[PDB]
Order: C-alpha cells, then structure tokens, then sequence
C-alpha cells in the first residue's frame, strides 16, 4: 500500500515514530502525537489519517460514539488535503463508511460509497459495497441497478451473483434468483460463505420443488452457519436447548400458561370484536411467507413495545398480559392475533432467532383442515389450549377448514436465557 | 422488520456502541 506522497516521505521518520505508539497500544500518547504533526504539517495526509486511526482506536477503547464521531469527520479531512496517494484516499473513506454504519448514520454512509464510486469508477469491490449500502437502508431497487452494472463488467463475481439473487428472492423471482444463489455460493469470492445466502437458496428451492434444499441445508450446518439442518436460525445465543415442541411445564412459565387457558374466552372475545367492528387494525402478512390464501394479524405488542391503539382495541387481554414480563419484554418476539382463512398455506420457514419460544392460543379452531408441522411431527390446534413450539425450526401451516381459524401467539423468552442476556440483546 | 420469518438483509437496527 503506498500511502506516503512526495511530502510525506521527507517526514517518514516523525511519522512512523507516531504510528508505533498507536500499535504498541499508548493510544492517549499517539493521538497527541499525530495531532501535533497535523499542527505542525498542516497538509499531510499521513499524518491526518494517523490522527483518524488514533481516534478510531481511542472511540473503540472508551466505547464512545461521540468520539467516533469525531474520527469519522477526520477521515474525511484527509480527503479534502492536496496531493493525497490513491491508496490512501480508498482507505480513509471506506473506514469512515464501515464506521458510519457502526453509529447507524446509514444515510451517511450512502453518500461517502457514492463519492468512492464516483472517485474510482473502475473498482468493482466499491461498487459491490455500494449495493449493501442500499440493501441496509431498505432500498433493493438501487441494489439492484448496482449489482447489474457489476455483473456487466465482471459477471463471474460471486459476491455480486448472492446479492442479486438475494433481491430477486426478495421480489418474489424465486426461479430465477436460484442460479445467481447457487453460482455465488460456488464462486468461493470473499463474502459468499454466508448463511444468508444458504437459507434462501434452499427456500427457494423448497418453494419451487427441487428436493436438493436440504443438500444446501446441510451443508449450511457444516460450515457453522446452522445449528441444524432443522433449526436454520440466524441470529441465535450459544447454548440454548434446541428442541422443536416444548410443554408448559418444560418452559417454567406455567403462570403465563394458566393465565392464557383460564381466561381464554375473554381473548377470543375481544379479538372477535376487532373482527367484527375494526377489520384495519388486522394487517396482512407482509413477509411473503405464504404460498396461497388469507393471512392477517392484529399486533398488541412487538420488540417489547406496547401498540396503545391497538391495546384500545383490545383493552381487557392487555391488561391481562401486563402482569407477565416474560412476554411482554421479549424484543425479539410479539403477542399478536392471528387470523387464516380457508385455502392458505404456509411456506416451510424458520424464525429469526433461537431467543424465543413461541406460543398458540386456541381461539376459534375449525374442527378440520388445520394442522401444523415443525420439524418432523404435525400437530393441532385445541380451543383453549396452549401449544408451545419453537420456531426456529422448520414450521409449515395448512388451513383447509369451511371457516376461519383464530389464534392467539405468545412469544417469551428462551428460558434458559440469563437475565443479562435478555437486557442487552439487540432487538429483532 | 424480520417477525415470522427472515426476508431482510439485516434484522437488527445498529445503535453504535
Ligand atoms: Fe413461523
């Protein structure tokens, strides 16, 4: 990496002098040091980039974001000096995009990409970083256009194939997102070994029928991406028992069961209720989990936040969970009404997480027609019964009845998760 | 958001440290 101009050469001596006291770990000593070298050469890119990494480094020790923030406006400084060597430039504002993701400025991060690739038109890996840029906004309609001028370039690039497959999976284009999906994977590129890519490749295959999903699947739990080929949960804590159907007793929330199966009818009555006087407040399912029919939720309470309106909707049954923080604190998990109408089914599908156990309250069960299958065993719904399974495995849902079906589901935490954990995850 | 199911990208929001 040649990341020294003509004058910074002149000075290699003040300048790697600083730069060992940054890696021998005097962090404090190094920052003063390149921060005296910048008062001192006002204009060398060296030594403005060893005032960002001191910064970096010191944001990293005392855990602060404002001090990143500080280090974020340094890396764009080495921008704006003269005579500053390519390598040098590529460096300073690819680390200060990583580090505005970091913060979550994803905005931000956007537009030093977008100065990069403007910069370096010919550098394919910017253009590929650019596309996670949109993919982390929501915006898989930039993505997209990135991802196709790369593969019009460069069309044997992996990293690109996973990522255009990934949001032609996304748009539904599940027959043509397998070959970029499969040939990604293969491609061995850095940045394809991720389990991503192997969940919805098989997914994709599931839905089309090809029986070589579980061959995607089981290589996924070879290479650490799954736990199994069962439980292809992706944002999962180390540890927890795995099994797919759990009972009351088993949880240790045998309080929050009673509650559910004691006063049942009063659930049910006021999710009616909303049926009947307040069809806005159930929302269709918007993850593409279905291959065919109705499929709509009512949601009380969701990354451990309580919806108020909703909750005036149905008042008495937020009262009624209120009392039970293993619920309503769990932020990678709802409590919701659910509402499937004849004619659905679910795809086979895996939740997000190993972190919760998700619960179903039997409200208004058709006598025939549904039935639901995680992992290898099917099983019923019974009015007024709780069924207790874990969604990070495997799940399919069939409802063929001549009515609707309306349940009631209650995620809580694992139980085995220790108090601390269930404090400091991140919310899903 | 990933609720039932994992079709985003990313499911968790980066707050810093
Ligand atoms: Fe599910």
């Amino acid at each position: 990496p040649k990341l020294l101009n003509k004058f910074d050469k002149t000075i290699k001596a003040e300048l790697d002098a600083a730069e060992k006291l940054r890696k021998r770990g005097k962090i404090e000593e190094a920052v003063n040091a390149f921060k005296e070298l910048v008062r001192k050469y006002p204009q060398s890119p060296r030594a403005r980039y060893g005032k960002a990494q001191c910064e970096d480094d010191l944001a990293e020790k005392r855990r602060s974001n404002e001090v990143l923030r500080g280090a974020i406006e340094t890396y764009q400084e080495v921008a704006s000096l003269p005579d500053v060597p390519a390598d040098l430039l590529k460096l300073s504002l690819k680390r200060r995009s990583d580090r505005q993701q970091f913060l979550g400025h994803m905005r931000g991060s956007l537009l030093t990409l977008q100065r990069l690739v403007q910069l370096f038109p010919n550098d394919t890996s910017l253009k590929n970083d650019l596309g996670v840029g949109y993919l982390l906004i929501g915006d898989n309609d930039n993505a997209k256009k990135v991802y196709e001028e790369v593969l019009s370039v460069t069309p044997n690039d992996g990293f690109a194939k996973v990522h255009y497959g990934f949001i032609l999976k996304a748009q539904n284009k599940i027959a043509e997102s397998i070959p970029y999906l499969k040939e990604g994977i293969e491609s061995g590129d850095p940045g394809t070994d991720d389990g991503r890519f192997y969940f919805h490749l098989g997914d994709a295959m599931q839905r089309v029928g090809n029986k070589e999903a579980y061959k995607w699947y089981e290589l996924g739990h070879k290479r650490g991406h799954f736990a199994s080929v069962w439980q292809r949960s992706l944002y999962n804590v180390n540890g927890l028992k795995a099994q797919p159907w759990w009972t009351p007793k088993e949880t240790g929330y045998t309080e929050l069961v009673k509650s559910l199966e004691r006063n049942w009818k009063l659930i049910r009555d006021e999710g009616l209720a909303v049926m009947d006087k307040a069809k806005g407040l159930f929302l269709p399912e918007d993850e593409n989990l279905r291959e065919k029919g109705d499929w709509s939720q009512f949601t009380l309470w969701q990354q451990g936040r309580r919806n108020e309106n909703a909750c005036k909707g149905a008042p008495k049954t937020c009262t009624l969970l209120e009392k039970f923080p293993e619920t309503t604190g769990c932020r990678r998990g709802q409590i919701k009404y659910s509402i499937m109408h004849p004619g659905t089914h679910v795809w086979p599908h895996t939740g997000p997480t190993n972190c919760r156990l998700r619960m179903h309250l039997g409200l208004v069960i058709p006598k025939e027609g549904c039935k639901i299958r995680c992992a290898n065993e099917t099983k019923t719904w019974e009015e007024g019964k709780v069924l207790i399974f874990d969604d990070s495995f495997e799940h399919e849902v069939w409802q063929d009845a001549s009515s609707f079906r309306l349940i009631f589901i209650v995620d809580v935490w694992h139980p085995e998760l220790t108090p601390q954990q269930r404090r400091s995850l991140p919310a899903i | 958001k990933c609720k039932d199911g994992l079709g985003e990208y990313t499911c968790t929001s980066l707050e810093g440290f």
